[PDB]
Order: structure tokens, then C-alpha cells, then sequence
């Protein structure tokens, strides 16, 4: 776990956007869902299906 | 404010105020909030701004004054500024942390010249007359540069 | 559009009338004797019924002795109000304990639309001439017109004195003015009537007993006591604005919803409700929008809940959902989104609020309140041009009648049709075209009145046997073909105003060529713009005969003048600048040109120039950022809106506090892990003071084989970095954003030396004496010695940006200037005061009482000068805020929550409600205020203005310092006296006996 | 409920749970300034949303049966910050909570529930000062143990290595 | 505090280079708002355990110490406890030690005039006509460390405490618990010579007729906070050099 | 849509208000649009709008009532609005 650490120092190789992009893809997605709720909350999921 | 207008009521309550002649509440904080030190001299400084222009501003933030300040019958809580015909006396109350009450009343200047003979007061007139121009002309070489 | 508006937590309650009583009653005596009113004048009547729907034996009493204390001889409005006055003292003890109603006085204006011969169109509603009051209006409503048929008279506009008798009298009808019904004649207001065949025809008799208890509503006025009303749709000067005004005036218990949620929405809002609303009225303004239908599931649950879960606890009586969204243009190929949302707000949710209060009624079970509905129709069905889909909207609307009588929720809900007429305000300029075809066009408080007589209680039962239908409709269903009738009268109204915009141009430029503008630019006038003249607003004094009447004839020579204290300047450094300049944004609400361009100056936008700027010599204000001249005409648009943007309780700028953003406080952490190698070292260049953490740690090799040398360790440290984390007290009234000293005359090096808050406390001395006639501050010494100018000024903290240098700022390890603990003190911010412009001379004096400091400043500043120490005192206050404070009072829950006000809708320039049902606390201002108080009689033979006579100061406490943040009896101790024998006589407290032993 | 409650209601008190009895009122118990009180009352407010309006004059025991039937494990934020900061504050370096929990269910085998007892008694007594080897966080959390446990009542190969070594 | 390790803010030693850095799961709350977005995220779950995931370039999060001269002053006697004079466990617990010492002085000085307990005072003048004109210099300053400087840092401050920092909210202690007096009451503040200046206005307060009783007086303490901005003034004197 | 009255007037019904009511009026809303643009005014299109006597006279339709009731208001348009040549409307009746 160490050598892997400093090891990546060199490349300059980043091993957290991996979940950098997908932390952000999540939040992103959390606030697209709270609006596409808030429809079916006021269409009515008969309307909009 | 649940205190401060509770206490009022009884020196009014107690001193033989006039039923149904209540004080006018001017609640300065409303515009500029509290000053923590500076606050008995913001409202000093009004009330003095009061006294001359018989102009009684009011709580433009006043909602809705709570019910349990009614039962304070000698004390109103404007909220439309108030043109009046003149105060004649203003009283300045103020509190804070540690139990330092305070409250100083203000009088209208124009009962003091009533105590001086007249010869006196119209020299006074003169003086100040003059003073009055030279503070205007100060005030606005200092402003400009 | 559809996004939710609304918040339970975001409701506003006004019911607090039994106070605005004696507010409005006391405001007609500032008009009466200011002659602002006169006894002709409407409102004078129109106002004595608000003040009396509002009694009360208290309210008796106010104005009872308000009046019988005006002195008449004082002039000719001192009788006015003291023969008005008691009408009212008496007319009010009558109607005490008599249910509220209310009875509309204002005069029914026509439309009117002239043109200029200049073609210049304008439109003016001016009072009509046949109908002058209600009654009037009512029976001009009954005859009909013309084409729909197929005298009490009193001091209204003459003596609104005497009407005032008139208004508690009952004065009852007997010749009913239904009977002024022509026969084959259909009256103006006119309710209809199903029949078998489908369709609705004028009933007479149906439409009779509306249209009295309107003429019964017009003398007698109606009360809507106990009635608990939602009306949904009520902007500033729209339909239903009106009905509300009525409404509050009867008695109702009222909810408002808006959909433009903001303080001037509710200051109106608190206007309404300070002047109208009765005894027992009480009106809610919630946000809110009809086209969420989330939002009516919750409003309704917000009216129909308990107040216990916060709900509302009522139940209502009538429902008057008027709301819409304008659209026009809007024709058949244009019909999307916007129509599409209209109809929501119009028809579907209004569906679906009495869909959703059934929903209530039916779950208490309550069967035997019903709400009446009052929808509002029209007659244009896509008779006019394109409004969109608005025909559709409120033409399925009367399809709620197949339904009271088809469904199951008759009991709960009963419809009142009505009409939208002509009603004018909201095409406005074609009015009084129609009219002339024996049409009735409606002023928004006329079509106030037929609407809210649909709630009178004769017609409550009618709706409550049948669903009824209103036609308030001028008989504008009778004028054929309207649609271009009225098209056609509007495009003659552009032809006559655009044929004498251009012939009246031309011929003006005919007279400029055969004449030319050689001699014609001496007609164009010179016009001047008025320039900025700040003032000083020295006490006016008037002649001595005045002065000599207003005090007791036996004062003079009764006083020690040596021993009358009296303020003799004052300045001030607040959110809104100096003294004056917050006497306006307090009394008058908004800045005057003197105030505008003094606001300009302290903020750093305007400078001033003199000399040659463009060559040209400029002398007055100019830009201070691009230097560009502006004139103090054109100062209050191009800066108001910044000034006051940036004046006052804000939303906390940052750099007025080097960094401070509530949202990033900033305190003391630790970081994340690596994979496990690791010694660790030191360089070379502050190994001297930073020294004496660890202890013996290390793995030394003292052989020289290495060659660079650093302090080798391990794990088990705690170091270096600070961290930060969220906050919510979030405004503070900052002084104004861009305030430099450097404006003022302070020096440069002192700013950089000297505290901010001292920094406040220079300006506001030199303004206090500016502010008394004492220009340079040593005159002082030609009337007194340099010993007796004191000074006992005090602040709460005090210099707070200096401690947070030492006792926070130090031991970062940042540059912090030596001198720093000099200026933390309170003694020390006064001293500058000397030390920079009095030169006085004793052991001089400092309060420090936490909030009534400056009130402490005056006791200690007035005992010290009649004790004889002092002739000349200077007194006052001042403090500072940053963080270190703020974050203080926020843990003890002393100042306002912010997040908390942004969850009750409350805006920054509203969180401070003193002496409100909702307020929640405090908020930290900065600043200074100071004063020149003096002796007496050397003010008089100093020559300074006078403004005040500290005729009393006192301090007092409960005993020894115990528990701070509680207030309490302390200074009631002002008014000990002993009553124990009050029989006799006092003879001290007169003064023909005090003179006669002196 | 009943534990939580007296835990929160000696934290802000800094005193220790025993000298104060759950039978008496928290009127009483702030002595007069009411500024604590405020603050206690809106500390449990937050550590359970859920209260009567006036609980000033609710007894102890009698304010925590109202809480113990509403609340179920669910140590609230209140009280999950105020445990982190214990932990934070007060523990050697490199003994995060994780550490903590899993010694209290492998040197004394205690559940979630149990293990939060623990950890939840020790706010109660926290050290004066940080602890300095592990040796004193494993004792600490043994000692508190004892008390969290009596709260309730419930008693309870190398050449491998050396050569892993020898290339390194 | 320890003259000798005067503590301030500081930055260590370095290691051979491979490095991103993570956190745990304990005050992500208020501390979240540093960095920007310097990350390598992967939002796709196969890596199971959640750490901010950050490299070189940021400034943090443990003080340091060196070494200081003024090294002596005059305290009270070692061990005083105010326990000894009769002063409940909260109170000290709860109040800053200046004004601890404060009640102490108070009670000996009733002591020290014949009046035992305080409310004898009352037989003989209202109850408004016994002032307190004491004050202090900076006073509290025990509190102000506790939030200009202490609060930041992380660590248990009692939530009152800006009501201990003042100068007013020290006499009120006297008379929130010996007194119960009754007026406006004023409070001097000279730096040194505030201890004249309460007897000044003491004497005016009573002789003006606000008053038939005063207490007047003075008080001040000692720490760290204090002692070095008097070091940099180069005003008290450097104990090395002697 | 049956059984649906005041307090269940929802979802269902605020979607058959659009299949009847607001897109009946954006079929004749667009088929100007083509009309127009074409430049075609000799060749007006007969709408037949299939209304009922049942304006809430029958029980708990749901919003068929100010569906089929807002259509007549189709007449309040072909004299004021400007897609007269292009449609002419021609209103029938669901008799029984
Ligand atoms: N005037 C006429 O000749 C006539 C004829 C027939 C019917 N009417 C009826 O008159 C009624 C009363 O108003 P008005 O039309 O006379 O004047 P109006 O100015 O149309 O009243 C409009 C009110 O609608 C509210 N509003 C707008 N959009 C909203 C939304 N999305 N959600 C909630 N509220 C919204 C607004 O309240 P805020 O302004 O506070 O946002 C606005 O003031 C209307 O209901 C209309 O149907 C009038």
C-alpha cells in the first residue's frame, strides 16, 4: 500500500478520479433526480408517463 | 422588548400618567441594528433629531406587535413616521448584559430660554446666528477637500 | 412556473389591530392641524369608520384625552379637531360592542381619456358627476341603461364633519330601491336564475334582494364578522386587492397568497392591514402559486391544521380564488407553455382547491359550514381577439353548477358565480369609449363593492339553496359585435393622437425654416436643476415672545444655568453614514438630493474637482472611478441604487472585515494517510524559536558521512495548518461598503496605526463638533480653562480587531504591529481623541457598560459637570464587529439565526422586528455616536446651538454582578416616590411658590 | 432512551452522570441561568426533533420515557458530533473511532449496540487530556467498559516474518 | 503556559515522493470547504470505503513553540483556591478567574466594615441608593482568550463566554450574588489608573445624591495573551537582562 | 375517466383535460401554422368539435365536463382571432 503510494507520486498518476468524477457524477445526479421527483410530485405519474 | 415596554408601563403606571395617554414607542433598531456599545447614543442622537423636527419616525419592520404587549396600555408601537406639533420631552432607555439598566430623558431646549431675560436671549440669538454660518462655510471647505 | 413557492414556516400573521387603532386615530390629528387634510375632504370619513370599526373602552380613552387636551384657541385646525374629535369620542362609544362593517366613502370615479392637440394620449379617472356617492352608484345600478330595457343627500364632499355623526346611525330605507326597477328594464347588477330549459334568464325578484342589501350595504355598511375567508390573487392595485380592503374592514378572517414573495409585497401588505382590518380581522400573506398542485395540497393542510402542528386552526367560509397570469398575443397558433400554465393557475387548480377543502370538511366532518365559492367569470367567451387560452379557462367554469347538484359535495362547497365587468386597472384608454353606449364601466373599489355584497348574508343563504350567478356585466352582452366596436374605437384613438403627433411636428418645424432656430432657441427656456446644499440643521429659534409663553412666566431667573446640563452637537457613524443622513432613511423612509449626494461622498463614489478636467473647467462632483462629471441631478439615478444596495443591515461583505465570510469560519484540523515510509526532517531558517516540541526522537549519526543536517523524527506529532467550516449568522449592518477615513481628513499613517473602531470614533467627534458651532476644537479654551473639557466616552468590547491581533492573530506567526495592545483597550480610543484634536487636561473618565454604555456616558458625562469638574464634556459610545464577536453571541443564541429568517422568508433588510409576535433576536450593527454636552450657561454666552436638556441620567441595577444576560426592574427605581399621603397638597412641585422663596 | 438522555444531559453540564439524578427536573437543575437550559433543551432537540413544548419542568425520568419509546438506536447527530470530537480530541494518534469500535468487539466482543454504549458512557468521563499510546485509548475504553456495562448489567510463524524482512 | 515553550504556528519535514491523501468519516461537517477540486475521482463503486482523495498544496493543521524572556510576575500566592473562602464549585467552574477574585475582595472589604451580610445595608438606605462604581483594566481576559483566541482552535469553550469577557460582568457577579442593587452603575476602564478613576466617580456618584453606598476599586489578572504584547512594548521588564 | 369527482380530480383527469381540451386547440393551432405558410386561404378546414350536453349535469365524470364545455368558446374565436379562413369550426353534440 506504501510502494503503490510513492510509486504514483512519479507518474504524476492520479488513483482518485476515479471517484472524484464519479462523486461529482453522483451529486449530479441527486439534484437531476430532485427535479425529475418534483415532477411526478406535481404531474402526477400518470401525466407524465 | 417583553421587558423593556413592561417597565415603562409602571413608572408611567406609578408616576399618575393620564389614562389614555400613552408614550409613543421609536424602536431605532429596526435601520441599523445594535451598535452594542454605541446604541444609547444612536438613540440619544435621534431623539434629539426628534425634539427639533417633532417628527416621530416609526418601526417600518413592525409586522405585527405580539398580543402580550398589550396589556402595556400606556405605550403605543408605531409603524408610519408621525408629523407631530411638537414633543416636549423624550425618554432614552437602554440595557444590557450585567444588569446596567439606564434611562435618560431629554427635554425640548425651548424651555430653557423661558429661565433667561430676554436682552440676554436675543444677544444669544445673534451669537449663535453667526457661529451657525461658519460651521456651514467649515463643514463644506472640509467636505469638498 | 410550476416550481413550489410556499413554506408553512413562511405564513405572516397581522392581527394586531388593537394597536393600529391608536395609530391611525393619532395620524388624523397630524393631518387635521397640519391642514395635510381638510373637513372636506373624503378621507376624513373614510378613515373615522376604520378608527371606529377598531373600538375599544382603551381606544375611548386615547382619544378622550388627546382630545380634550387640544387647546382650540391655538388656531382655527385646533377647532377643527377638537369639534370632529367629539363626534368620534362619541360616535365610537356607540358602535363599541356592535359588530364592524364596513361602508366604502370614496367618491366613484369614470374613466377619462384626453389627448393632447400636441397628439399626446393620457388617461385620467376623474370623479363622475351624477353619482357622487354609493347610494348613487346603486341606484344608477338599478335603473339600467338604456339599452338594458328591453335622494338622501348630505355633507359628503361639503362637511365631512358632520357626516361623521351620520355613520353610526342606522339610517334605514323605506322606499326599497328594487322598487326602482323599471318593469321590461334589467338593471345593471343583476343575478340570474336556472331555468328548466337550461340557460339563465334575469329573474327580477331573485335580482331583487341582491341589489337592496346592496342599497342596504351602501347606507348601513355590511359586517363579515366571524366569516373565515382564503383569496388567492391580490397584487397592489388588481382585482381582488379591493375585496380585501373589504374584507378586513367587516371583520373577516382572511388569507392572502401571492406569488410575489419579497418585503415590499408585505410592507404593502402591513399597510393594508394597519389601516383596514377591524376588530377580530385578521389576514395571513403566505406565499404561493395556483399553477402547483403540490402547493394547494399544502396550503389548504396549512388552513385545516391544528395549532399545535403549526397549522392554522381555521375553517373556511368562502373561497374567492381570483389569481391569473396575463397573457395576450396569444392566439390559436400561439397557444403553448404559457397558456398551458394558465390554465392551471385558472381553471385545474381551482379545481382543485375546492377539490382539496371538501377533502378537509369532510374528514372533521363539518356539514353545516359551507365554504361559499366565488369564481370569477366573464362574459368574454373568444369574443375578444386573442387573450390566449382564458376563454376556455373561465368558460368551464359555469360547468360548476351541473356538478353542485350532481356530486357530493354540496354540503361543504357552495358556488356564487361572478363577473368580471369592465373593471379598470387590471386597454384602459377606451373606457370612456364605451361608456357612451350606455355602458357601466367599473372602478376596481366599484366592482370592490358588487363582489363583496355577493357575500352579504341575504344572498349566503340564496347560495346556499342554489348555486347563483352574478352578472356584474354593465350589460356589456347587449352592445353587438363588440369585439371591433371596441377595436375600432381604439385604432381611431392612435389615428387622432398620431395625426397631431406628426402634423403638430412638422408645423413646428414649418415655423423653424421660414423663421429659423436662430430666433426660436431664445423660446427654448433655460431650466435650472437644483443643486445639493447640505445643511446643518441647527435648532431654529424663534422670537423671544414665543419662547417666553411656552415656558411658565415664573421660570426666569429660577435657574442655575451652571447647573442645566445641555447636548450641543452630535454626530454619528453608522449603517447609514452621519446623523443626517440616517434621519432621513429613518423618518422619511428614502434620501432626499442633500442626502443622496452626502451618501455619494462618505461611500467613495463621488469626489469632488476643480480646475480644468477635459480642458473645460469643471468645478462639482465628478465619478471617483472613472472621474468622469456627474451632476448632483443625475447622482440620484446613477447611485441610489448602489447606496442603498450597500447601506444598511446587508449580507455581510467580506472585505469590509479582511477576509471574514461567514461561510468559510475557519478553525483547527487534520488531513488524510499515505502507504507507510516516512522519517521527517527540518530546513534551516526557524530553528529559533521552534525548538521545544518533540523530545529525544531520533536515530543520530553525529560521524560526519551525511552532510545537510536536519532534526530526524517520527510519527506522533500534531501540526501546522488551520481548517475551516460553515457558520449561519450571516448579515451584520455594516457601515456603508467603501467608507474610508481617508475621505474624511485622517492621515494615512494613522489608519495603518490605529484600530478601525477609533478609527470610527475620530470622524464622529470632528462631525459632533462641526455639528455645535465649534469648528476647531481650542475656541473651547477661549471660554474655559484647558482643565475643564473633559471627556467620558466609553465603548463595549472595544478595539475587538486589536485583541483579535494579540490574543488570536499573534501566535500565528503574522505580522502584527508591536504597538498592538495600546489600542485594545476603551481607554485608549478616547485618548486618541485628545491626543489628536482637544489637548484637555485631567483624570478623564470611561464607561464601559456592555450594551447601555452610551447611556452610562451621559449619567457619568452630566455628574461630572455639575459636580463642577468639568464645563464641557464629551460623551458617547462606539463598538466594532468581527468574527470574534459575532461568533460569540451566536453560540449564546443572542442575535438572529440567519438560515432560520431564509427559512421564514424574512429578507436582510426585515431581520430586525423589535417589538414583534416573530422576532428572534438581535443583529450586531458597528459603528460610533458621540455628543458635546455643556453647561448651561456657557452655551449661552459661547453662542452654540442648543439642542436638548439632559434633564435627567441614571443607571441602576438589581444588586451585585450575578447573571449578565438578563434584564430586569432596575431602572423603575427612576420613579420612587411615596404616595403613602397624597390628601395635601405638594407645594414644591409648584413654582409660584418655589419663586416666591427665592 | 434513558441512556442517551443522561449522557447528553452531563455533557453540558460537565459534571459526571451520577451527580445528576434523573428524578429531579432540569429547572432545578441548571441552577437559574437559563441560558444552559435553552441550550440543553435545543441540544436534545436536535439528538431527537421530537418534544413536548414546555420540557423545563418534566423530570428527568419522566422526559426520557417520552424519548426512549420514539427513539430507536439511532444516536443522532448531536450525538454522533459529539462523539467524533471526543474520539478526535482525546486519542492517541492513528486511534480513529474504527479503531475503537472494533477493539471494543474483539478484546471484549461487544455489538453495535453495545459498543455504542460504551463509546456513548465515555463522553460522560472524558480524559482531562489527550491520551498518549494506545495502551492508555485500550485501557480508557476497558475502563469505561466496566461502567457501561454495569449501566446496564451485562458481565462478561516468525520465519515467515524474518525473511519478509531480510529483502527489505 | 510555560514562558520557556511559548506556543505558535509552524510546518515540518519532508519524505521521498509518493503521495495522494485521504481522510475518515468524523467532522466532514464543518470542514469541508479548503481544497477546490483537486481530485482523481472514481465514481464507479468498485473500490467500497469513501476518503476526499487530494495531493501536495494545501497548509495545515498542528502548532508549535519557542521560547520567551518575561519570564516572572507577582501571582497570588500558590494553591489560593476561592473554595477556601466559601465560593460554590460551579461558580468557579463557570466564571473567569478574575472576577473569582473579585467576590473574594468584596466580601472581606463587607467584612472589613462591620457589615456581615450585605442586606443590612438596606435597613438603613433604599435599596437604589447603593451603587458599585468598580472596574477593571482589560478584565476577563482569562474569556478572551477563551474566543479570540481559544474557540478556533477546536476545544471545549463553555458556550457563556463572551458574558465573563467584559468589565461591566464583573461587578455584576457582586451583585448578582451578594448585593442585589439597584440602578444604572457604572463601570470606569483606565488602563492603570482605573483604580483612581472608580473612586473618582465613586465619590461624585454620592455626593451628586445617586448614592449613599459605593463600592469602588480595581482588578486585573495575568496571562500570556497579556504579558507578551506588554514584551513587544518593551514595558515590563525583560527578566533575562536581569 | 369515472368515479372521479371534485376531491379526486387528479393526475388522470389533468392529463385528459390536454387530450381534449389544450390539444385540441394545438392541432387547430398548428394546422394554421401549415395554412399560412403554404399561403393556403381558399381551403379552410372544417373542425368538428364533438361537445355534450352534460356540463356537470351527469355525476362524477371528472374534468369531462370544462373539457367539452370549453370548447364553444371556439366561436368566441373564429370572429376575433385572425385563423378564420383557415379553419371554420363546426361544433357537434355526443347525443346519447
Ligand atoms: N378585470 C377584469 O376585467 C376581469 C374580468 C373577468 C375576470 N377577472 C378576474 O379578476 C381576477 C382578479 O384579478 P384581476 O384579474 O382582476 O387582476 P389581476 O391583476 O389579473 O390579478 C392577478 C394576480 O394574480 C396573482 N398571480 C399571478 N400569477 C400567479 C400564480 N402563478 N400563482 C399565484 N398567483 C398568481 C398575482 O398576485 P400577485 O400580484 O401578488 O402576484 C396577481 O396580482 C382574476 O382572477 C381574473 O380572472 C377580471
Amino acid at each position: 500500500r506504501q510502494q503503490l503510494q510513492v510509486l504514483a507520486r512519479y507518474l504524476k498518476m492520479d488513483l482518485d478520479n476515479g471517484e472524484r468524477k464519479f462523486l461529482k457524477e453522483k451529486d449530479t445526479v441527486a439534484e437531476l433526480q430532485a427535479q425529475l421527483d418534483y415532477l411526478n410530485a406535481e404531474l402526477g405519474e400518470f401525466f407524465v408517463n | 422588548d417583553k421587558n423593556e415596554s413592561a417597565t415603562i408601563n409602571e413608572m408611567m403606571k406609578h408616576l399618575g400618567r393620564s389614562e389614555g395617554n400613552p408614550v409613543i414607542g421609536v424602536f431605532q433598531k429596526f435601520l441599523t441594528g445594535h451598535p452594542k456599545g454605541a446604541a444609547g447614543a444612536w438613540m440619544m442622537n435621534g431623539a434629539l433629531q426628534i425634539l427639533n423636527s417633532g417628527i416621530i419616525p416609526g418601526n417600518r419592520n413592525a409586522d405585527n406587535v405580539d398580543k402580550i404587549l398589550e396589556q402595556f396600555e400606556y405605550v403605543l408601537y408605531p409603524s408610519k413616521t408621525l408629523k407631530t406639533d411638537g414633543v416636549r420631552a423624550v425618554s432614552i432607555t437602554s440595557f444590557g448584559f450585567g444588569q446596567k439598566g439606564g434611562q435618560a430623558i431629554v427635554v425640548h431646549p425651548d424651555y430653557l430660554y423661558g429661565a433667561i431675560t430676554e436682552d440676554r436671549y436675543n444677544e444669544y440669538v445673534a451669537k449663535v446666528s453667526a457661529r451657525e454660518k461658519s460651521a456651514y462655510k467649515f463643514f463644506h471647505n472640509g467636505m469638498i477637500y | 412556473g410550476v416550481a413550489t413557492s410556499f413554506s408553512r414556516k413562511k405564513a405572516r400573521t397581522f392581527d394586531s389591530s388593537w394597536n393600529w387603532a391608536k395609530q391611525s386615530l393619532l395620524s388624523l390629528y397630524f393631518e387635521i392641524i397640519h391642514g395635510v387634510l381638510k373637513n372636506v375632504d373624503r378621507e376624513v370619513v373614510s378613515e373615522a369608520i376604520n378608527i371606529m370599526n377598531r373600538s375599544n373602552d382603551a381606544l375611548i380613552k386615547f382619544m378622550e384625552y388627546h382630545i380634550s387636551n387640544t387647546d382650540e384657541t391655538k388656531g382655527e385646525n385646533y377647532q377643527l379637531v377638537k369639534t370632529l374629535g367629539e363626534q368620534l369620542i362619541e360616535n365610537c362609544k356607540q358602535v363599541l360592542d356592535v359588530d364592524p362593517v364596513y361602508k366604502d366613502v370614496a367618491k366613484p370615479t369614470g374613466p377619462k381619456t384626453a389627448i393632447d392637440k400636441n397628439g399626446n394620449i393620457t388617461y385620467s379617472e376623474e370623479p363622475r358627476e351624477k353619482v357622487r356617492k354609493l347610494s348613487q352608484y346603486v341606484q344608477e345600478m338599478a335603473l339600467g341603461g338604456p339599452i338594458t330595457k328591453e335622494d338622501v343627500e348630505d355633507a359628503l364632499d361639503k362637511d365631512s364633519t358632520k357626516e361623521v355623526a351620520s355613520l353610526p346611525n342606522k339610517s334605514t330605507i323605506s322606499k326599497t330601491v328594487s322598487s326602482t326597477i323599471p318593469r321590461e328594464t334589467i338593471p345593471f347588477l343583476h343575478l340570474r336564475k336556472k331555468t328548466p330549459a337550461g340557460d339563465w334568464k334575469y329573474d327580477r325578484q331573485l335580482s331583487s334582494l341582491f341589489l337592496d342589501g346592496l342599497e342596504k350595504a351602501a347606507f348601513n355598511g355590511v359586517t363579515f364578522k366571524d366569516k373565515y375567508v382564503l383569496i388567492t390573487g391580490a397584487g397592489k392595485g388588481s382585482i381582488g386587492a379591493e375585496v380585501l380592503q373589504g374584507l378586513l374592514q367587516g371583520g373577516a378572517k382572511v388569507v392572502v397568497t401571492t406569488s410575489r414573495f419579497s418585503k415590499q409585497v408585505t410592507d404593502y401588505y402591513q399597510s393594508i392591514y394597519a389601516k383596514y382590518g377591524a376588530k377580530g380581522s385578521t389576514l395571513i400573506v403566505v406565499p404561493f402559486n395556483q399553477g402547483s398542485k403540490q402547493d394547494v395540497e399544502a396550503l389548504i393542510e396549512f388552513i385545516y391544521d391544528t395549532e399545535k402542528n403549526g397549522g392554522l386552526g381555521w375553517d373556511l367560509d368562502a373561497i374567492i380564488p381570483f389569481a391569473a397570469i396575463p397573457e395576450q398575443g396569444i392566439e390559436l397558433e400561439h397557444i403553448d407553455s404559457k397558456s398551458e400554465f394558465a390554465h392551471r393557475i385558472m381553471l385545474t387548480n381551482i379545481l382543485r382547491m375546492m377539490g382539496c377543502v371538501k377533502k378537509q370538511k369532510s374528514a372533521r366532518g363539518i356539514e353545516t359550514r359551507p365554504a361559499q365559492v366565488i369564481l370569477p367569470m366573464s362574459p368574454n367567451h373568444g369574443t375578444f381577439g386573442g387573450d390566449g387560452m382564458y376563454s376556455e379557462s373561465k368558460l368551464s367554469l359555469e360547468t360548476l353548477f351541473n356538478r353542485w347538484h350532481s356530486e357530493s359535495w354540496a354540503n361543504q362547497l357552495t358556488v356564487c358565480g361572478a363577473i368580471i365587468g369592465w373593471t379598470r386597472g387590471t386597454n384602459n384608454i377606451i373606457a370612456e369609449g364605451i361608456e357612451k353606449m350606455g355602458v357601466r364601466t367599473f372602478s376596481q373599489k366599484e366592482m370592490a363593492f358588487n363582489l363583496l355584497g355577493l357575500l352579504t348574508p341575504e344572498v349566503v343563504e340564496l347560495c346556499q339553496k342554489s348555486p347563483v350567478m352574478a352578472d356584474l356585466n354593465g350589460g356589456l352582452q347587449f352592445v353587438p359585435e363588440l369585439k371591433e366596436f371596441t377595436a375600432k374605437l381604439r385604432k381611431e384613438l392612435v389615428e387622432t393622437s398620431e395625426v397631431r403627433k406628426a402634423v403638430s411636428i412638422e408645423t413646428a418645424l414649418e415655423h423653424k425654416v421660414v423663421n429659423g432656430n436662430s430666433a426660436d432657441a431664445a423660446y427654448a427656456q433655460v431650466e435650472i436643476q437644483p443643486r445639493a446644499n447640505i445643511q446643518l440643521d441647527f435648532p431654529e429659534l424663534k422670537p423671544y415672545k414665543q419662547v417666553k409663553q411656552i415656558a411658565p412666566a415664573e421660570l426666569e431667573g429660577l435657574l442655575d444655568l451652571e447647573r442645566v446640563i445641555v447636548v450641543t452637537g452630535f454626530a454619528e457613524v453608522g449603517p447609514w453614514g452621519s446623523a443626517r443622513t440616517r434621519w432621513e432613511m429613518e423618518a422619511f423612509g428614502e434620501f432626499s438630493l442633500e442626502g443622496c449626494v452626502e451618501m455619494a461622498w462618505i461611500m467613495g463614489f463621488i469626489s469632488y474637482h476643480n480646475g480644468n478636467l477635459k480642458g473645460r473647467p469643471y468645478t462639482g462632483w465628478v465619478d471617483s472611478k472613472t472621474k468622469e462629471p456627474v451632476d448632483d441631478k443625475d447622482v440620484k439615478a446613477k447611485y441610489e441604487t448602489s447606496i442603498l444596495e450597500h447601506s444598511g443591515i446587508r449580507l455581510i461583505e467580506p472585505e469590509l472585515f479582511n477576509g471574514y465570510n461567514p461561510e468559510k469560519k475557519e478553525m483547527i484540523q487534520e488531513v488524510i494517510v499515505e502507504e507507510d515510509l516516512e522519517p521527517f526532517e527540518a530546513s534551516k531558517e526557524t530553528a529559533e524559536q521552534f525548538k521545544h516540541q518533540h523530545g529525544d526522537k531520533v536515530d543520530i549519526f553525529e560521524i560526519p558521512e551525511t552532510g545537510e543536517y536536519s532534526v530526524k523524527l517520527l510519527k506522533g506529532a500534531t501540526l501546522y495548518i488551520p481548517k475551516a467550516l460553515r457558520f449561519d449568522r450571516l448579515v451584520a449592518g455594516q457601515i456603508p461598503t467603501g467608507w474610508n477615513a481617508k475621505t474624511y481628513g485622517i492621515s494615512d499613517d494613522i489608519i495603518s496605526q490605529v484600530d478601525p473602531i477609533t478609527l470610527f470614533v475620530l470622524v464622529s467627534v470632528v462631525e459632533a463638533f462641526i455639528a455645535s458651532g465649534i469648528t476647531d476644537p481650542y475656541e473651547m479654551y477661549k471660554y474655559v480653562h484647558v482643565s475643564e473639557v473633559g471627556n467620558c466616552s466609553g465603548s463595549g468590547m472595544g478595539g475587538v480587531s486589536a485583541l483579535r491581533g494579540m490574543f488570536k492573530d499573534r501566535f500565528k506567526d503574522e505580522p502584527v504591529q508591536n504597538d498592538i495592545l495600546q489600542e485594545s483597550f476603551i481607554n485608549t480610543m478616547s485618548a486618541w481623541v485628545n491626543m489628536l484634536l482637544i489637548s484637555s487636561s485631567g483624570p478623564i473618565k470611561t464607561p464601559v457598560g456592555a450594551c447601555a454604555t452610551s447611556v452610562e456616558s451621559v449619567d457619568i458625562g452630566v455628574e461630572t459637570i455639575l459636580s463642577g469638574k468639568a464645563r464641557i464634556c464629551i460623551v458617547g459610545g462606539y463598538d466594532d464587529f468581527q468574527e470574534e464577536g459575532s461568533f460569540e453571541f451566536g453560540n449564546m443564541k443572542a442575535t438572529s439565526n440567519t438560515l432560520e429568517e431564509f427559512e421564514h422568508g424574512r429578507t436582510p433588510a426585515e431581520m430586525s422586528r423589535p417589538a414583534t409576535t416573530t422576532r428572534n433576536g438581535f443583529m450586531e450593527a458597528q459603528g460610533a455616536g458621540i455628543q458635546i454636552i455643556m453647561q448651561a450657561d456657557l452655551a449661552l454666552k459661547m453662542g452654540v446651538p442648543i439642542y436638548g436638556i439632559v434633564a435627567m441620567a441614571a443607571t441602576a441595577t438589581d444588586k451585585i454582578g450575578r447573571s449578565v444576560p438578563a434584564p430586569g426592574k432596575g431602572i423603575l427605581t427612576t420613579a420612587r416616590e411615596h404616595h403613602s399621603s397624597v390628601k395635601y397638597a405638594s407645594p414644591n412641585l409648584n413654582m409660584k411658590y418655589r419663586k416666591r422663596q427665592l | 432512551a434513558s441512556l442517551l438522555l443522561h449522557v447528553l444531559v452531563a455533557h453540558k453540564l460537565k459534571k459526571s452522570l451520577d451527580s445528576i439524578p434523573m428524578s429531579k427536573t432540569i429547572k432545578d437543575l441548571v441552577g437559574g441561568k437559563s441560558t444552559v437550559q435553552n441550550e440543553i433543551l435545543g441540544d436534545l432537540g436536535k439528538e431527537f426533533g421530537t418534544t413536548p413544548e414546555k420540557p423545563e419542568e418534566t423530570p428527568l425520568e419522566e422526559l426520557a420515557e417520552t424519548f426512549q419509546d420514539t427513539f430507536s438506536g439511532a444516536l443522532g447527530k448531536q450525538s454522533s458530533s459529539l462523539l467524533s470530537r471526543l474520539i478526535s480530541s482525546k486519542m492517541p494518534g492513528g486511534f480513529t473511532i474504527t479503531v475503537a469500535r472494533k477493539y471494543l468487539q474483539t478484546r471484549w466482543g461487544l455489538p453495535s449496540g453495545r459498543q455504542d454504549g460504551v463509546l456513548l458512557v465515555a463522553l460522560s468521563n472524558e480524559p482531562a487530556a489527550r491520551l498518549g499510546s494506545e495502551a492508555d485509548a485500550k485501557a480508557f475504553l476497558d475502563s469505561m467498559a466496566q461502567k457501561y456495562a454495569s449501566i446496564v448489567g451485562v458481565d462478561l510463524l516468525e520465519e515467515i516474518t524474518k525473511d519478509h524482512k531480510v529483502l527489505a
